[PDB]
Formats: C-alpha cells, structure tokens, sequence
C-alpha cells in the first residue's frame, strides 16, 4: 500500500493512503529521495490519513509525493556483528565500514518485560569513586542516573564510569549517544579504538555504538535511545549476557518528544511539555531492566534544564532509577570535582543488610555532619565563624574536610587538571571517611584532602605544606 | 452495520480512540475493541465517543469494530485476591493462575453517607514508634504520608503492612486488617522488590498488590486507586477491616491530566484538569468506619503525595491535605540528620488524635509529646535543671523515636520503651548508646518478661502494679547494661 | 482575486461562504434563477435512502462520494456550475452542510425577489377582511416596488394587542402595554 | 472553516475559472499578517523551498498545509498584500557562497548592503545542511590564536572548536571577537596556506551603527579583505535575524569543505533566540520556559554543530565558532545560556565586576574553560601557561605568612600581566615572552601599578632588537633550553635597565 504526502510541517508529515492504512508505529519509506527518509506512524487521523514523525530532515518534501509502507516497525540490524559499529536511529551504519551483516533484525518498539520476568537480585557495583561508592553505591543490573545542569560533569563522570567498569566488564556494552555533541562521539569512538574495546580488524570488539546527536532532527533524537535499548535488549535476552547500557543524554528524548508534540496537535502540559510526558518515558525506561534472562546495568545522564530539578523531565525520571547521582553547580563552583551533591544523591542498596553495617554507619555519619554544616551555613554566612560553639566549630571543620575529601581526580580528567586519576577501593574510602569522622585527622589543614584519593595521599600531602 | 450497540474507530491517537456509533453507550461504560483491548467511554460527544484505551494503542486502527459491554467499568472483588498481585483491571499478573472471585464491584461507587458512618475508635497499629505515639492513626481514618522523593513514604507504608501480621495470624476477628497496596507510576522492578519484601515477611498472605506501573497506559494508572478502593470496600461492607495505600496519588493525578488533555478537555492550574480535587475527593471519601448497622467494617486509607523540593503549598499536595484528616510530614533535612523515619512531629497531625489509641500508649505519649514540644521550643541555638535537663531529655526521646526499617514493633513493647524513656531511665546513658540499649531491652523484655507484655496487651493500660513492675525491670536492666 | 458580487443578506457561517460564492458566480453569467431551481431540486435528490446514506458515512472514501455525486448530477441533467458546487462540497467534506447552503442561497434569492415576512402574532386569526387590510397596510409600509410575504401566528399569552415585525422593525402594542403600567406602580 | 475555504477560492472553483491560473507553480496570498503569509496554490512547492513574492521579498515555505502553504517572509510584511502572486524558485533556501564574498557586507540572504556592486558568487549552498557525522571529524589539533593573552594562555581556542563568549552588557564580548578577527591578519598576509583563517562576523539584532563602526574598524586595520560581515540588525525582520546565523554558517562551511580554515562569530545568539521565539509565538506554538519555544536548543544545536574540524579524508578544513550570549545580571543558569553551554566546547565568562574594576578583558579565569584547547596550543605557550594557570589558581585560593604573601603578590602581578589593550592583538611568541617574564618571577620586585608600563616598554624592546629570538620561538614552536637562557638573560637585562 502506497500513500501520498498531504502535510509537511516541521518533522511531522501527514500521509493519506488510498487503501490499507498502516498501523501505528509502522515505518514508511518516502519514495523519490536520494537519502532514506523513513516516517514512523504516530496517529490515525481518519479519512484514511495517518500522521507520521520523520526520522530525518523533511526538506524537499512535496505534497502528493509517493511514500511506500514498509509493513513493519523500524527494524535495525542486531546481533554480535553490531559490536564495534556505529549506527543511526534506523540502523544504518554511519562508520563507512560496510553493511552490518546480522542474521536477524529487531523491531525498535517492543513491550517492556512483564512483572514475573523481573529480577530482585541486588549487589554493589564498586566504581572506584569515593562519593559514589560511599554514599550512593551503584547496583549491578540497576538503573543509574547522573543528574546535572549544563557543564557540571555529566559527560566526564559517565566517561570515567566507562573507563572504570566497561574495560574491566566481562560482558558486552552498548553506548547510545542521544542529543549530545558529535565531536564527543568521535572522541569516544577513537578512544575505544585506541583502548582496543573496539577493533577494526577482528571480531573481538566488546562495545556497540548508536549515535543520534543534537544535529539530528527531533524525530531522530526521540528514537535513537530506543535503538540502543533494542540492541541492549537483544544482548540481554537472546544471548543471556551481562550488558552495560550507557545513555547520554536521555533528557533529549523528552525534549524531542516535546518538540514533536506541538506539531502533533496536543494541548501542552506544564512548562510547555507534552501531555504524554510520563507515559512515553515509562515505556522507554521500563524496557531498560534486569530480567531473569540477563542484566542491564544502565548508566543514564539526565540533563537538568536551568539547573531546576523540579522541571517535569528531570522530575519524572527519579522514579525510574535505583541509584541517583545529582551533580550541582554550586559544588562545582567550589572546585569540588566531581560535583556530586552528598545530600541529594541516593541509592537503593544503601542499607545495612546489603552494603554492610560499617559502610551504612559511615555514610549516615557523613551525611549527618554535612547536613549539620549546611544548617549552620546561614549563621556562619551572616554573623561569622567566631560566633559558633567549640563543638560547632569542630563540626564545621570536619565537614569542610569531608567536602574536600569527597573530591577525586579522574583518569579521563588528567588531560584537564594535570593530576593523575585515582581509583580508590571501597574499603579504603570507607576507612578514610571513618577516620575523618572519628577525628584522627583534626589537625591537618583542609586543603590536605583536596583532589586526593586514599587518605594516605591526604596525610602525605599535608606534610608537604609543613 | 449496527450503530447503537457497536461502532467503528474514527481516529486513534496517543491512546484516545474517537468512535463513530455506540448510540447506546453509557458514560464511563467499558467498551471492547476488535483486537481485544478494552476501553472506557469518557467523552460522549454529539457525533463521536472518546474512548480511553486500557493498554497499548498500536493494535487499534481506523475502521476497527468497537463493541459495548453493557456495564460500567468494574473490578473483580473478593477475598480470593488476597496474596495476588493484580493490575488496574483486576487481571492476575503474578502467573499464579486466574482469580477465583465470584463478585464484581464498580470502581466509581458513591462514598458512604453521614448515617452509615461511626466515630473512629479502633487503633490502626503501624509498628512505628513515632506514628503510634505522636501521630496516632485510627481505623477508618485517612492519613497522608507526604514528603519528598527518597524520604521514607513507601517505607512507612510497607512497615504498616508488615506490622499487621501479628493481628492477622491471631485469633480475634476484630483486629485483623486486610492490607491493600496500589502502585501507581512505579517501575515494575520496585513493585517486584516490594512484593519480595512482603513475601519475606510473610505479609503477602493477607495483602493485595494492585499495580499500574509506568509502562501501563495512563487510563490504567488513573483507574488503579479506584480498583483497590473497591477491593477495600468489599471488606468494609462485610464486617472486616481493610487498609489501602495509594502510592502515589501524584502520579495518578499526572495520568488523569494526560487523559484529560488528550481528550481535548481544557487545561487548568498547572495543566491539570479542573476536577483534580474531585478525582481524589471522591476516592478518599470512600474510606469510612461503618457502624454496627452496616457490619462494623472499615477502610483505612494511606495516600502518598510526592512534593518537589518540599513545596507543600503546591496544587495537588494542598488538595490532598485538605481532603485528608491528617498528614505525616517526611522531611529530607530530618532524614539526613539521622532521624529515620523522618517524621516531622512538629507539623505532623492527626484529626482523630487520642480518640483511637490504646490507653497506656496515650498515657505515656502525652508526657512524651509535652517533653518533645518543650525540647523543640529549646532545641536550636544555660540552666542545668531547666534547659539542659530538658534538652537532654528531648535528645533521649528523639533517639527513642528513631527506628530501623522493616522492623515494626508490637504496641506493648513500644509502650514499655516509651515508658523507659519518659521516666528518666536513659538520661544517664550516652545519646549514642540509646539505640543499643533499646535493642537489648527489647530482647530482654520479649524473652523473660513476656508475661508483663501480655498483661499490658490484655489490659490495654498500665496500672499501678504494672507500672511498679516495669520500673523494677527497667532499673534492673539499666544497672546491668551500664 | 476578482471581486465577487455581494448578496444582499450576506449570511455568515460555513454555509455562508459557499452561499456567497455561489451567489457571486451565478450573478455572473446571469443564472441565478436556474441555480435556484437546481438547488431546490437537488435537496430532494439528497434525501433518498441511498443518497442520504453513504455521504454521512465517514468510512467511505471522499473520492467515491465525489464520483457517486458527479455521475448523479450528470444524469440529473445538471451541467452548469451547480455540479461544480456539489463537487466542491464533496471534496471539502461539507456535504452534510449542503441543505444549509441551499437554505442560505434560497433566502438570499428570496430577499432578491421577495421581502422579509411581516410576522403578526396576536391571537387566533380574525376575519379575512382584517387580514387583507393588514396586508395592504404592510404593502403600504414597504411601497418600494416590492412584494412582502406574510406569516400569521397565534399567541394566547399576548393580550388584545398585536405585535408586527415588518422586516426588522418589530413594533409592539401587546401585553407589554399592561407591563408599562409599572410607571403608575413606580410613580 | 479552513484557510482555503474562503469565498473567493470557492467562486473560482464553482465558476470553472481554475484553469487559467497556474496553481502548480504559482500562488496567491490568502492572508498576510503576524509575519506569516498563507499562500493558496504552489502545489509543487517543497518544504523549506524559497519562494519570491510579487513585491520582491523572498519567503520560506515552512508549513505545507493540505489547502494552503505557510510562508515566512524574509522582510517587512507591509510590502505583502492579499492577492499578491507568489512564485516558486525551485530551490531550498540557500545563500551565495565563495571567496567572492570576502570583504563584502551582506544581509541574511547574501544581498550586498555595502553598495560595492553585486556579489560575483558562482555557487550557492543550502543554509540548512546537516552537520558532519562522527567519521568525517577529527580531533582539534591546530591552534587558533586570538591575540588575547588571557584567551591564548588560560582558555586556548582550537581550530574547529566552539567557544562561547558569555557575559553581561558592555563586557567586551564583541571586542574579543574583533581582536580575534584582526589577529588573523598576520597569518592571512603570509603564504602559509594552512594557518590562514578566513573570518566571518554575523550581526544578529544589534544596532546598524554598531555594525558600521565595526566594519570601519576592520577596514582601518586592513582586516576586511579576509572577512565576511553578515548583517541582520534590529530594524530587520525577525526571520532575517533567525536566518542570519545559518547564512554565515554556510559561508564558513564552504571554506570548511575545501580544505580551508574559517572562523564564524555568531554575535548575540540570544537575540537570534528572541527573534525565533517571536516567530514561533506569532505562529501560535506552545511556549515553554521563559515563553521560549521547545526547540530553541535544536535551533542552536543544528547551527553550532556544523562548526567542526574535518579530517584529511574530507580536505582537512575547519570552522571555528565563537557564539556570543548576553546574560541578564550574570545569570549563567538561564534557559538560553544553559542551552548554549550544553552545545559549545567551553565558555569565556566576562564578569561585569572585573570590567568595572578596570580588568580589561574581564575574563573570569576561574570559571572560563576550554575543553579541547590543550591539544591545540603551541608548546612554548603551553609551557608558560601551565605554570601561569597553576599560580593564578593558587592566588585565587588564598585571596600574613610569607608564603601566602608571595603567592598573593605573584597572583597580583600575573593579573596585571593579563590586562591588555583594545584593538592590539599580540603575536604568539610575544605573549609567550611576556608570560615568561611574569612566571619566572621577574616582576615580583616591581610595583603592581608599573607592570603595564613595564610590558609596554618590554614589548617595544624585544620586538625591535631581539627579533631573532622571537623568530626562533615562532619557528620552533617551543622554548628551548638555549632559548630559555637567552630569554632569561634579556629579560633580566631589561629589568635592570627599566629601573
Ligand atoms: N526507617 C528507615 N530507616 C533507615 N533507612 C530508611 C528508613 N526509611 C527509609 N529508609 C531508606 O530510604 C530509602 C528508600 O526510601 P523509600 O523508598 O521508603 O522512600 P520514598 O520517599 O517512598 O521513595 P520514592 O520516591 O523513591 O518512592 C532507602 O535507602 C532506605 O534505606
Ligand atoms: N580590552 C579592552 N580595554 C579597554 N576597553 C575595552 C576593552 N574591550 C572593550 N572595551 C570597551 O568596552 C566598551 C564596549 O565593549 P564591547 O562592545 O566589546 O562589549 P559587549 O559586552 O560585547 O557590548 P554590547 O553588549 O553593547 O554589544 C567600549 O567602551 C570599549 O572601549
Ligand atoms: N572530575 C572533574 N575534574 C575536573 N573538571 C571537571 C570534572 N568533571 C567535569 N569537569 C569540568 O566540566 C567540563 C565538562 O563538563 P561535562 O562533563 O561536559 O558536563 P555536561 O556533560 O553536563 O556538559 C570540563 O571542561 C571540566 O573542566
Ligand atoms: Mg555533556
Ligand atoms: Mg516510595
């Protein structure tokens, strides 16, 4: 069945079919274009007319142009041959290495795993970062979110997480670059080629790349995350493997939905967002889950517009995450990198039964002293430090030392600050923070804990400025 | 083709299917699509019917035959649903087989009137020292567990679920509380973890988990609270006591907003429909305490509201606060300061109050409440007898209120602990060791002095002999421990 | 765009645009009367069980309806511009409003030939001599080389007086005269 | 009703006179207003195709409705009336491109506004081409010297990078761009052919007098001969301001795709965002935060992403972008500023507090970063700038002990060193020597108010007699041990002579 284009408004194209209306979420190929413009059916407007969302630019589309129905949703090449290859929204290899010769194809749109297929196993994914490991530890096979504003450290943190886990990860990995800088994608591709995680010679590559960037039209940016998720789903289900799914940035999916919903003819929700803001987000997110077949340990970077965590897009996504890491611009202003907020990042495995009694006690003590310092900050700000009690002064000093000690250099950030990246183990940072809380290091200066790893580095830095 | 008992889809988009025909379809009547998907006719427009689809709309296309069912949307109800995890429409999703319910009940039934109700008398024990002491919850009352994300609302709900086990496996029929949990907007992983927790505590055998997750369509998430409300109403009208938890009504409001906006209904404040207040009011008003003329049953409600950055003055939180009888304010500042559960007893209130509370607990809780109020008056920043003693006593009581997760306490044990704290048996110990002392005292009393706890539980109040014996044992244990 | 001849009434609405366009087109080529006759006879061929159905049916293609109507209007002797009007209505989907367009054009042509009825509503009709007397006095009111139509109504609520709407004037000497007694009641 | 359900179109249909008019290639305006003109006809028109009106204005077919076409007019809508005939041009909206535009002040559509004659362009490039993908790009390697000591030292800008110049009103945002334009003259005059940088300046919404004075400044500095000035001022219609960045972006893409290096200055991208917000609101699209459309981020992303560095497979060209964002009361955490920050590869904050105190340029070195800038920095400049950055950071950390007193003194000396005059960009080796003087502790003795005088004299001394050392530094690209010794000797000698 072939239809004719009737309306071309932005990325939304309306097609009228003489017979055989394609169902919703069905790919339609536009005939007469040098490239491959494929439309995804979104609505049946009646009068044998469908409304579609284009996966590419709609320039040059003429009303009445012939478009052929594919008869199936957008399908992508999936399998072991996708490892070490770059794909776009519609599964076209954009790494100019030839076609992706996979034996099977998978539909972009699928149903989330059922309730019984869900898994409840919870472990700890030690990432080598003091703030993450101590306060908000990550769980293997659990959704992880990296909240933050503009230029606070989301990309650097996700690259550090990749460098720490994926290289040492036994299973495969999938990276889905949604609405991010294309030069960042090129840098990641070349870094993975150099590190050997992607090999251009033999089939030993471990990570598959999917890239729909900010240059893409809103239709493409709203489905590339689904492409990466589909690849991860295949690797999880049909092979029973442990897979890491890195998404950056996942907010652009919601932003693309908001861009297309204005043209789709929907009454806008709060802050001009689409009314179907939570439904589509839930449909996309609940597919990124650890079933009984396999585990998807997903790390997702979530952009926070105008540094407003109450914005609907970064607010509705909290319920979809096990471990939450909320970066803050105010902390980054103080030079504490990473900019993780210790009083806003939370984890689900932060429980004495799972993480251990000592770990939970240390984390809770650190959070308590930080909250006490933050409560005292107003009096310190107005009156001065000299007006506090001796115990209050001690708490302020210890909390400032803890804030300095949370900062940690990153290997990916070595080219930036010149400080060698440090990968502390869980026990070492636990011991260091326990010692700081106890008071063994109440004589060292505050700067002795800045941009250091283990507490031994702090004590070996304190005596340098003797 | 018939156009009175059936019709065709004019246009299907975003889960809304305009239908031509259905001239005899009723308002809010459940309709059935060709592909097997079910619907609900909300907009009866002059030339079309706006049907919300209970599921994915990819299987619905223009020209499909829509058929009536002849009955307003209703949910399978009964006691067979105990131990079963169902969806908004009542279908079993735990793979345990079909539900054997023999009766059905509408999801939009009217709330009981003035006459059928009676005063809230029986206490609703939650197992939380703070709730059972300073913010008591009666049976038939509706308390709002309000707070921000990751503050402990679901923890309070599940602890209340677990605490009922002691009554449910007991003998008397007047203390059994058949819990119901409604999951709105949560991901399936969280619901699976919750049901695993319930099974681990053996709380599933008397609870019903109605889940309308985020992947489920907006109509399902909008209908889920009413389904659980009907399931609770079944117990309420048959002389049995039930507990219903809506977690959380904010996501139900979001789902209803999506449904209304997709139905071309005009937006209101914060894009929400005009009748968001009605949406919850017609739901929470169905939580009542029937008198003896109607079986004497009850339905305690525990709605949960998520507030952004503690903005309790927002639209939906204010509506739900105005609807409910009491609020349990959970504050992140108290959460991080080590106070867990982070129940802000300063603002947390209970309209029923002392009306539904055991006598001994009330007797000791009056003193505890007065002392904590004075401490809060003198908390922030030098009479050792007046201020410093009061400050120390308040710190001891605050450390007493702290309780671990998934460990609800028996009411008599709570009474004993609060008595120990109130009568100056912990002022000598360090504040840090209070929790350790409480655990050890719990073990000792539950081991050796079970007779005293049985006497307290049976009497319902602490008498002179009981008070003297409790003083004796607490003094002996204080001497032994320190 | 060439200027179009404005009809005298200038009715408004969805049928208004079509009626105005038809009046302007038929005023050109001087085919107002033929178009009016074809409209008054096309309404009857638009109410058959087969014709009334399949055009209110939304699940039949507009192309099918356009042809079903093109061949119908061709075999119905219609070969001027009214066939074009029917085709345009079928293409634009305003077929259900076609009776309204016909009524609007009929009212326009009526005002072009006749006048607004002088509605009289007092009570049960009086003698025919009074009827012809009031018809003659209404004609004298008009007296502009035109002939007006008449519409007599009955109203028990209206007392011994009568209310006459000669065009758009609507004089009133009726039960409202007893209402004007409030002036005595007031002061 | 619908737009084409008007009585005139219905009369044309029923009368049968729908045969003479060419509805396939031409169209008539149904309703002109709010900057969007609805056109009946143009059945063969394309999406984004440029259509020209009867009056002479050109428009872009944005919305292709089933019965009409929504055309945005690139000009004043007063000149467009109902019934005007609109005819296709058979081309997606494009702009004249090539080296023939070097030295020409053009508007958004490429029409010359300097009165120097018609543009002799031979090729036209679409204004909405997609940005290059992952494969065609390579990492930023070549430096892009701006001539500003603070920029070229602490916030280096690569060739192909996107560096945001963000600040408040009257903070020197335009001055940095102008100095960068002038600084490239030394490379363009020579025959390097790989260090040449053909600059482009796009004015979006700013005053016509300001643009004319900028053109005068460039001409007086003999910098117009290698730059293109695309002007869409305040008087120009909102569509012109919306389109102006893309026209200059295409002009730079021409150089990028032919193995040449170009620089594009999107002055006041915030004003382009305001113009696009106006266009969207007049189109009755749902506004979001700050009444902005939901696709402003896409509006800026599809523009800045085109600026990139191509690998040797695609000619090895580049296109450096330096957008300018105006912030209100220094609100970095605002919708448009945060959108642009999420796109660019860095930022240069120009605090109004520093500008008021006399620190010109007002770069906030604490908050100004350049992600890919370290790779695209010369070795000698890197050698001095690493130490300079470390010392400045330590100064910021402490701002009575002898050590902290010395640290504060060195920080003050470096801060006074970073002060630079206007319209006088410095050569890379000269900046290297100047920073070397301060870093190696040859200014701690001087009074802070005399540092600028010392630099003014030292530049003249070195550039006059010690030209050989500067040439050696420029050729080597690094400060060798022999170079280090010679520079140390000469700076000590001049310090002794300065007194
Ligand atoms: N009483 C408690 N003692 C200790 N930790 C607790 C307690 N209550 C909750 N927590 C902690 O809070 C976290 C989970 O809180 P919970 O899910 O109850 O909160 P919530 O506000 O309902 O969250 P959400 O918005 O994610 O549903 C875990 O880290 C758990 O350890
Ligand atoms: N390096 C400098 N040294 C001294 N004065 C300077 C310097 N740079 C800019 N100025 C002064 O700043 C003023 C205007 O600066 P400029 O136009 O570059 O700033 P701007 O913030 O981009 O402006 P606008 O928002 O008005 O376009 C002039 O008075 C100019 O002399
Ligand atoms: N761990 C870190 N150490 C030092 N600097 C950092 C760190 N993380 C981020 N940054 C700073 O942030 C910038 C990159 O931020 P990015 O990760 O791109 O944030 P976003 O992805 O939100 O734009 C770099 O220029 C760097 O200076
Ligand atoms: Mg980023
Ligand atoms: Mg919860």
């Amino acid at each position: 069945a072939t239809g004719r284009i009737v309306a071309v408004i932005g990325a939304v194209v309306d097609v009228q079919f003489d017979e055989g209306l394609p169902p919703i979420l069905n790919a339609l190929e536009v005939q007469g274009r040098e490239t491959r413009l494929v439309l995804e059916v979104a609505q049946h407007l009646g009068e044998s007319t469908v409304r579609t969302i284009a996966m590419d630019g709609t320039e040059g589309l003429v009303r009445g142009q012939k478009v052929l129905d594919s008869g199936a949703p957008i399908k992508i090449p999936v399998g072991p041959e996708t490892l070490g290859r770059i794909m776009n929204v519609i599964g076209e290899p954009i790494d100019e290495r030839g076609p992706i010769k996979t034996k099977q194809f998978a539909a972009i749109h699928a149903e989330a795993p059922e309730f019984m297929e869900m898994s409840v196993e919870q472990e700890i994914l030690v990432t080598g970062i003091k703030v993450v490991d101590l306060l908000a530890p990550y769980a293997k096979g659990g959704k992880i979110g990296l909240f933050g504003g503009a230029g606070v450290g989301k990309t650097v943190l996700i690259m550090e997480l990749i460098n720490n886990v994926a290289k040492a990860h036994g299973g495969y990995s999938v990276f889905a670059g949604v609405g991010e800088r294309t030069r960042e994608g090129n840098d990641l591709y070349h870094e993975m080629i150099e590190s050997g995680v992607i090999n251009l010679k033999d089939a030993t590559s471990k990570v598959a790349l999917v890239y729909g960037q900010m240059n893409e039209p809103p239709g493409a940016r709203a489905r590339v995350a689904l492409t990466g998720l589909t690849v991860a789903e295949y690797f999880r289900d049909q092979e029973g493997q442990d897979v890491l799914l890195f998404i950056d940035n996942i907010f652009r999916f919601t932003q693309a939905g908001s861009e297309v919903s204005a043209l789709l003819g929907r009454i806008p929700s709060a802050v001009g967002y689409q009314p179907t803001l939570a439904t589509d987000m839930g449909t996309m997110q609940e597919r990124i889950t650890t079933t009984k077949k396999g585990s998807i340990t997903s790390v997702q970077a979530i952009y926070v517009p105008a540094d407003d965590l109450t914005d609907p897009a970064p607010a509705t996504t909290f319920a979809h995450l096990d471990a939450t890491t909320v970066l803050s611009r105010a902390i980054a202003e103080l030079g504490i990198y990473p900019a993780v907020d210790p009083l806003d990042s939370t984890s689900r495995i932060m429980d004495p039964n799972i993480v251990g009694s000592e770990h939970y006690d240390v984390a809770r003590g650190v959070q308590k002293i930080l909250q006490d310092y933050k409560s005292l900050q107003d009096i310190i700000a107005i009156l001065g430090m000299d007006e506090l009690s001796e115990e209050d002064k001690l708490t302020v000093s210890r909390a400032r030392k803890i804030q300095r000690f949370l900062s940690q250099p990153f290997q990916v950030a070595e080219v930036f600050t010149g400080h060698l990246g440090k990968l502390v183990p869980l026990k070492e940072t636990i011991k260091g923070f326990q010692q700081i809380l106890a008071g063994e290091y109440d004589h060292l200066p505050e700067q002795a804990f800045y941009m250091v790893g283990p507490i031994e580095e702090a004590v070996a830095k304190a005596d340098k400025l003797a | 083709v018939d156009l009175e008992e059936t019709g065709r889809v004019l246009s299907i988009g975003d889960g809304i299917a305009r239908v031509h025909g259905l001239r005899n379809v009723q308002a809010e009547e459940m309709v059935e699509f060709s592909s097997g998907l079910k619907g609900m006719s909300l907009n009866l427009e002059p030339d079309n019917v706006g049907v919300v689809v209970f599921g994915n709309d990819k299987l619905i296309k223009e020209g499909d035959i829509v058929k009536r069912t002849g009955a307003i949307v209703d949910v399978p109800v009964g006691e067979e649903l105990l131990g079963r995890v169902v969806d908004a429409l009542g279908n079993a999703i735990d793979g345990k087989g079909p539900i054997g319910s023999k009766t059905r009940r509408r999801v939009g039934l009217k709330a009981p009137g003035i006459i059928p109700r009676i005063s809230v008398r029986e206490p609703m024990q939650t197992g939380i020292k703070a709730v059972d002491s300073l913010v008591p919850i009666g049976r038939g009352q509706r308390e709002l567990i309000i707070g921000d994300r990751q503050t402990g609302k679901t923890s309070i709900a599940i602890d209340t679920i677990i605490n009922q086990k002691r009554f449910n496996d007991g003998t008397d029929e007047k203390k059994k509380l058949y819990c119901i949990y409604v999951a709105i907007g949560q991901k399936r992983s969280t619901v699976a973890q919750l049901v695993k927790r319930l099974t681990d505590a053996d709380a599933m055998k008397y609870t019903i988990v109605v889940s309308a997750t985020a992947s489920d369509a907006a109509p399902l998430q909008y209908l889920a609270p009413y389904s659980g409300c009907s399931m609770g109403e079944y117990f309420r009208d048959n002389g049995k006591h039930a507990l219903i938890i809506y977690d959380d009504l904010s996501k139900q409001a979001v789902a209803y907003r999506q449904m209304s906006l997709l139905l071309r209904r005009p937006p209101g404040r914060e894009a929400y429909p005009g009748d968001v207040f009605y949406l919850h009011s017609r739901l929470l008003e169905r939580a009542a305490k029937m008198n003896d003329a109607f079986g004497g049953g009850s339905l305690t409600a525990l709605p949960v509201i998520e507030t952004q950055a503690g903005d309790v003055s927002a639209y939906i939180p204010t509506n739900v606060i105005s609807i409910t009888d009491g609020q349990i304010f959970l504050e992140t500042e108290l959460f991080y300061k080590g106070i867990r559960p982070a129940i802000n007893v300063g603002l947390s209130v209970s309209r029923v109050g002392s009306a539904a509370q055991t006598r001994a607990m009330k007797q000791v809780a009056g003193t505890m409440k007065l002392e904590l109020a004075q401490y809060r008056e003198v908390a922030a920043f030098d009479l050792d007898a007046a201020t410093q003693q009061l400050l120390s006593r308040g710190v001891r009581l605050t450390e007493l209120l702290k309780q671990g997760q998934y460990a609800p306490m028996a009411i008599e044990e709570q009474v004993a602990v609060i008595y120990a704290g109130v009568r100056g048996y912990l002022d000598k110990l360090e504040p840090s060791k209070i929790t350790k002392f409480e655990n050890a005292f719990l073990s000792h009393v539950i081991s050796q002095h079970q007779a005293l706890l049985g006497k307290i539980r049976a009497d319902g109040k602490i008498s002179e002999e009981t008070d003297a014996k409790l003083k004796e044992i607490v003094t002996n244990f204080l001497a032994g421990f320190e | 765009f060439a200027k179009l001849v404005r009809p005298p009434v200038q009715i408004y609405g969805i049928e208004g645009r079509y009626a105005t366009a038809l009046y302007s087109a038929a005023s050109k080529q001087n085919k107002l009367e033929q178009v009016e006759k074809e409209l008054l006879r096309v309404a009857q061929i638009l109410k058959e069980p087969k014709v009334a159905a399949s055009i209110m049916n939304p699940y039949v293609k507009r192309s099918i309806k356009v042809k079903s109507l093109s061949d119908m209007t061709a075999k119905e002797k219609f070969s001027p511009l009214t066939s074009n009007l029917i085709n345009l209505l079928a293409e634009n989907g305003r077929l259900s409003s076609t009776p309204g367009v016909i009524s609007a054009f009929s009212t326009m042509m009526s005002v072009h030939r006749g006048e607004v009825p002088c509605s009289v509503t007092t009570a049960s009709p009086l003698d025919e001599a009074t009827l012809t007397e009031l018809k003659t006095v209404l004609k004298s009111f008009l007296s502009k080389g035109q002939i007006l139509k008449l519409e007599v109504k009955v109203d028990p609520s209206i007392m011994g007086g009568m209310i006459v709407r000669i065009g758009e004037k609507y004089v009133d000497m009726s039960a409202k005269t007893k209402i004007q007694k409030l002036s005595r009641a007031m002061r």
